[PDB]
């Protein structure tokens, strides 16, 4: 099957990219000649932090258009499983994951230098972070604020895919037959709920004994399990 | 092939909308699942398709239990569904809609897929709109493309949901000709509809479900001369 | 009966939205603070903003529900317009204006006074700020407390204007477009409080900001 | 009283859905506004009610223009609307549903408002279920409460939208008596419905709206014998 796969992937990809363009423009305006270049040079760093939430809203609106048009019912009516339709949406999200890697490795560490010239462990790129941690560990102890930053980056692609799967499971589950406005409202509550949960559990990893991996990979594993359960209920 | 369905049951808000609905359907035969609105004809229809999870019941298709299977696992066994609402792929052309489901077939190669697509377009007379987007076709033309798309998966039992919904009396003959064509192709058709005047005109064996249970069974002639159906559903004059 | 039907619906769904926004607006600040008495003393500060937002959202959810499930077609079809339905909720909006007037004038300073000692013109008593209008800093704060509660009235005639929605569009279709129109009023009023504090705009711009939004909402509701 | 509609028109997405639709309905007369689905019979009905803004034409009620008046201003003139979907006040008592509209009436005081509500409940045989919620009633009983509520506003013309929608053949006759009773009350009834077979059984004057224009007019017997309707709407075989 290829024609069905392209239709589901392209519709979601255009919704993930369409939401990305809007969310970056709003965040550029909200953050906002010398002060325009400082914000314009910061767009790749604003882009990197929107990808987890633009993929959630993109899959909600991308599949919501398919669901409200009764297009997801006739894909099941011919023998296309729920996990296959999710796999096609993940292909759209895999473009954002690859874009997240490109920004993190080669774009964000460069425009950050340019942005600072015009005018933290989180801001360090993965290439810089791992190299710096390996340097400190060879001669001293790496602080817990660098371990959390390392785990918040290695689990960034896995938080984009898991949050997409939760969005897909909501379309097939609780948010089925609902209005387009209600799906968008719920997609905004999950986005804020995830940003707050990952912020709070990030701070809690710097105050409690267990490694930050438990706190960073905690919600991602639980949302994946809970999201995959809503898909099992069909 | 026989689609044995036994003792269906489903509750909503702790109220059993469907209570022991059981009927049998055979391939190449039109069976109308009729009844009063809200009495369980729609809910019992959806539990055959798979949209509504079965609280109690057994669905068999030639001693093969489909009770535990999901919507898609039943569709791969030969059960089709035609939604009442517009379900065409809006951004895909009419020819791409049929070709989209033809690639799902495993026993068809690229050579015969195009041949099968060509005759499916000719069967339903949608060749002239094969290049037009699914969002820009007439309601009568779109519905022919939805049935042609469903037949691309080669179903053994096509469950039609509200086929005569918003259909003018001029075009009710076109839908009947289509449904009769499905029967002549060896596909059993299950019809649920609020329009009971015309559903009792093509179906060979109708099931009237009232108060959540099957209250009558037999040919449309026997259904009309049924005291319980006349008292509850059809009325004294019909 | 039709006024009590709407007031019961609006009060019920505004308290849900207010409790939903309090959990979100101050859940984010509580997590940042973590990075229970502080939350108690900042209740009147956040509820000063949530109450106009909860009333506005709660007004559109009720008026959206009437449109979605065809209870507005039988109210317009019986001789009761949408403007008339919004005029039936003036006694309710007056209660919310009085309620927020208590928050803005008394508990917001009192809550900020105890928080400041536990942790400024934002916490001075209203008695000490009734006079001394000459100083722009006091002029901005006292004007923020006097003309601030009148956003409830603006949230009433602007939710009536921006609530018309089709049954197929949905109950939540016009939420995000019109919450930003309401939020543009508050963001403008916070942007006015700062301009007055720098003695650049004058205290007269508080009713002017409300009047422009009041006239625009009244004209849009009567198109 | 004579509701006069002249030269209705409405274009959607630069496509003229309705082109020169004009019909006349008198008080105490049942008029059925029928036609092919999507041919402009639904849109032309809505411009009469007031849901969709007019784009050309005029509407008169005894040389009293209603084109510029909004939906609520026509309702005070005696024009009612009954949505096809469930439009009852879900969380209001059935007795309060009729009462909520009775308090709108200016020519009724408290003494005769309860009397009018009591006789409205008895005229529709819902006085036994008058203490239950709107959302906790049967589909047949709910519609009887929506018509009793509509009569509380005292309309002179009732514009019914799909009265025979989702109605079993047992309960079709019940609606026929209701619509016949509305005519016997001196209230003109305008009916738009997809179920043309049953709509033609009560209306004395039917209008067939095809390709956006009125192509037929007269009694249902004249409509059936019309060769233009039987070619586009009713078909060769229809009774």
């Amino acid at each position: 099957r290829r024609i069905v796969a392209k239709h589901v992937t392209k519709t979601t990809a255009l919704a993930m990219l369409g939401t990305t363009i809007v969310l970056v423009i709003l965040q550029v305006l909200f953050t906002y000649w010398q002060a325009f270049l400082y914000v314009l040079w910061g767009a790749p760093r604003y882009l990197y932090e929107i990808l987890p939430i633009s993929a959630l809203i993109g899959a909600i609106l991308g599949l919501g258009t398919l669901a409200s048009n009764s297009e997801l019912i006739v894909m099941r009516s011919v023998g296309i499983s729920l996990w296959r339709i999710v796999g096609w949406v993940i292909r759209s999200a895999l473009v954002l994951v690859l874009l997240s890697f490109a920004l993190s490795e080669w774009v964000v560490p460069y425009t950050n230098e340019r942005a600072n010239s015009v005018k933290d462990p989180e801001d360090l790129s993965f290439s810089q972070l791992v190299s710096f941690m390996n340097y400190m560990r060879e001669y001293s102890q790496v602080p817990k604020t660098y371990q959390l930053a390392f785990w918040k980056k290695v689990a960034s692609p896995f938080a984009l895919i898991t949050l997409v799967l939760v969005a897909c499971s909501f379309i097939f589950g609780p948010l089925r037959q609902q209005s387009m406005g209600f799906r968008l409202v719920i997609a905004l509550f999950i986005g804020l709920g995830f940003y707050y949960l990952q912020d709070f559990l990030g701070y809690a990893s710097l105050v409690y004994n267990p490694s930050p991996a438990w706190f960073v990979l905690g919600p991602i594993v639980l949302m994946f399990v809970a999201g995959s359960y809503l898909l099992y209920r069909a | 092939q026989t689609l044995c369905i036994k003792h269906l049951a489903k509750n909503y808000s702790k109220r059993w909308v469907v209570k022991d609905v059981s009927f049998e359907m055979q391939s190449g035969q039109i069976v109308g699942l009729l009844g009063p609105n809200g009495a369980g004809k729609t809910t019992s229809f959806y539990m055959v398709v798979g949209l509504v999870r079965m609280d109690k019941g057994e669905i068999h298709l030639d001693n093969l239990d489909l009770s535990d299977l999901a919507m898609h696992e039943r569709a791969r066994k030969g059960i089709g569904y035609l939604p009442q609402e517009a379900s065409i792929f809006r951004k895909l052309t009419i020819a791409e809609n049929i070709m989209a489901i033809l690639e799902t077939r495993k026993d068809l190669n690229k050579q015969q897929r195009q041949q099968r697509l060509q005759e499916l377009l000719n069967d339903f007379k949608i060749t002239h709109i094969k290049d037009s987007l699914g969002m820009s076709v007439s309601g009568g033309e779109r519905r022919r493309a939805e049935i042609a798309r469903a037949l691309a998966a080669d179903p053994k039992f096509m469950l039609l949901d509200e086929p005569f919904a918003g259909v003018d009396p001029i075009s009710v003959g076109d839908i009947k000709d289509i449904i009769r064509n499905l029967k002549d192709r060896g596909i059993g058709v299950l019809i649920t509809d609020h329009n009971v005047r015309e559903t009792l005109a093509i179906c060979e064996h109708a099931y009237i479900v009232s108060e959540g249970a099957v209250i009558a069974e037999g040919s449309p002639q026997d259904i009309l001369e049924n005291e319980q159906v006349r008292k509850v559903y059809l009325g004294d004059d019909f | 009966i039709i006024r009590r039907y709407l007031v019961k619906q609006v009060v019920s769904t505004s308290l849900v939205v207010i409790a939903l926004l309090t959990l979100i607006m101050m859940g984010g600040r509580l997590i940042k603070y973590f990075g229970f008495s502080i939350i108690g003393y900042r209740m009147p500060e956040f509820l000063t903003l949530i109450l106009p937002l909860g009333f506005f959202i709660g007004l559109m959810l009720v008026f959206g529900r009437l449109y979605v499930d065809h209870e507005m077609a039988v109210l317009n079809g019986s001789g009761i317009s949408r403007i008339r339905l919004g005029q039936l909720l003036i006694p309710l909006a007056l209660v919310f204006l009085v309620i927020q007037g208590i928050l803005m004038l008394w508990m917001t300073p009192w809550g900020l006074r105890q928080f400041d000692q536990l942790s400024k013109v934002e916490a001075l008593p209203s008695s000490k700020l009734w006079n001394k209008w000459n100083d722009p800093v006091i002029a901005s704060e006292m004007g923020w407390r006097v003309f601030g509660p009148f956003t409830i009235v603006i949230a009433l005639m602007m939710a009536v204007a921006l609530c018309e929605v089709s049954p197929r569009q949905g109950r939540y279709y016009r939420l995000i477009p019109a919450i930003f129109i309401f939020a543009s009023l508050i963001v403008l009023l916070i942007a006015i409080r700062t301009r007055i504090s720098r003695d650049e705009l004058g205290v007269w711009a508080y009713p002017a900001a409300l009047a422009v939004y009041g006239i625009a909402a009244a004209l849009f509701s009567r198109k």
